């Protein structure tokens, strides 16, 4: 069964499946996790970063996209970087050609097509990376949940990885309570970080361990790692 | 490279307290033929903004199908295209800035000028001027052509800078507006008695006014004027 039919991505199975694409997939559930959650004035992101050795550093899981937007990523990291430079660009175009900050239900649907092309041309490959997507603009908070099939959702909060669904299930309890959080971001981020430890077993996330980022009314997209996050351990 | 065929003359504007006001008459000049008489040079985008343009009118006829297109591409998957995410008048012009500069780089203008007037969401006045070279400006009064050198001085014992604009009400606009259009109507030799005017109010909205004429003429004292210096009779 299977074997003949994922060998590429222009291929059906016979049930109707695109298991290039599910193969994809399965990238990001190996990869880390990270959290994604937002109030009516704040979005935060939330991400667990990986190293290799004791002697190597924890990969960087959070890319801004501007100063309104910006993501978290889990899996093939360079797929991050084309996704979210090409994210970038259009944001860009949006500011130069219009003088207008990218609606980040806008950017979800550029995503989602860039995507979608590589899934039905052959040759090329599916992204085999997730990411989560925070910004604020004229609609106020949102949180955007990317999925290499194509498919990019809007949601109040939620996480991708290993384990992500421990802080998953964690916010889908707390939804009433966080969704609430506004004009605060330390008490938003602290529910973030409580969401993401839903989703530790290994370790305890550390200094140099925990990144966070976060975005909103009047708070331009910025990322504190180390040092800075150091508060919320 | 080209050369304007059929043109519409000048296109004056200026701000008030609550808005901004832009008229234009409704002639399409052959050369020294005046060939069209309904031709209306005043382009109404959604319900904060109005584009006035001068210039070659087939170019006109184009940008007004580019702005066509503006609004509904804006539309698509925009659930917000009649609330926060409408077209401002500032993107309307940042866009057509942008196309007219591309077009005199590549050495195939649009042989145009154009004003584009309106009210930014946030209530304020919005006024700025492109041309085919791709320059822009703005102040409380702008004219294209032969309203730049006519009309601006009037206008502007309006407003004279800034801070004349809160003084300034639409009753009082409005009539340096209509004075102004007489006054081009008695030295512009490419100009029409005909025209029509826009009111752009942040609290009446967008008002068009269409099939206006010029009235109040002063000619008796042409009839004592006899010969070109000696001649008595």
């Amino acid at each position: 069964f299977r074997n003949n039919y994922d060998g590429d991505t222009v291929t059906f199975s016979p049930t109707g499946r695109l298991f290039q694409v599910e193969y994809a997939l399965e990238a990001i559930k190996q990869g880390s996790v990270t959290v994604g959650l937002r109030s009516n004035t704040h979005a935060v992101l939330v991400a667990l970063k990986r190293n290799a050795d004791e002697l190597s550093s924890y990969q960087k899981k959070i890319i801004k996209c501007d100063e309104h937007m910006g993501l978290s990523l889990a899996g093939l990291a360079p797929d991050a970087r084309v996704l979210s430079n090409y994210l970038r660009q259009q944001c860009n175009y949006s500011s130069l050609v219009f003088n207008r900050k990218l609606a980040v239900e806008r950017a979800g649907h550029l995503l989602c097509d860039k995507a979608q092309k590589n899934t039905q041309s052959y040759g090329g490959r599916p992204y085999g990376v997730g990411l989560l997507i925070i910004g604020y603009d004229k609609s106020g908070a949102h949180l955007l949940e990317f999925q290499p099939s194509g498919n990019v959702t809007e949601l109040y909060g939620t996480a991708i990885g290993a384990r992500s669904q421990g802080a998953k299930t964690y916010l889908e309890r707390t939804l009433d309570t966080f969704i609430k959080i506004d004009g605060n971001p330390d008490e938003l981020i602290k529910a973030g970080v409580e969401a993401i430890s839903q989703s530790l077993r290994d370790e305890s996330l550390t200094v140099d361990n925990l990144s966070i980022a976060i975005v909103g009314k009047d708070t331009p997209f910025t990322i504190y790692d180390g040092e800075a996050v150091a508060k919320y351990i | 490279t080209q050369q304007p065929i059929v043109t519409g003359t000048s296109v004056i504007s200026m701000k008030y307290d609550n808005g901004v006001i832009i008229a234009a008459d409704n002639l399409g000049s052959y050369g020294s033929l005046l060939r069209f008489n309904g031709v209306e040079r005043l382009i109404p985008v959604g319900d904060n903004t109005v584009v006035g343009i001068s210039g070659d009118i087939s170019d006109m006829q184009h940008i007004e199908r580019l702005l066509k297109d503006l609004v509904t591409e804006n539309a698509y998957d925009n659930p917000l295209a009649d609330a926060e995410e409408a077209l401002e008048p500032s993107y309307i012009f940042e866009y057509l800035a942008t196309v007219m500069y591309q077009r005199r780089s590549k050495m195939n203008p649009l042989w145009n000028a154009i004003i584009v007037a309106g009210v930014q969401s946030n209530g304020d006045q919005f006024l700025r001027y492109v041309n085919l070279l791709g320059v822009t400006y703005s102040s409380p009064t702008l004219a294209t052509g032969f309203g730049a050198h006519m009309a601006n001085p009037l206008l502007r014992k309006v407003v004279d800078r800034e801070s004349d604009i809160p003084k300034t009400t639409v009753q009082v606009a409005e009539e340096a507006i209509v004075n102004a259009m007489r006054v081009l109507y008695y030295r512009d030799a490419r100009s029409s008695r005909n025209f029509s005017l826009a009111i752009i109010d942040k609290n009446t909205g967008l008002t068009f006014k269409k099939n206006l004429q010029v009235e109040n003429m002063k000619w008796d004292f042409a009839k004592d004027i006899k010969g070109y210096g000696t001649q008595k009779i």
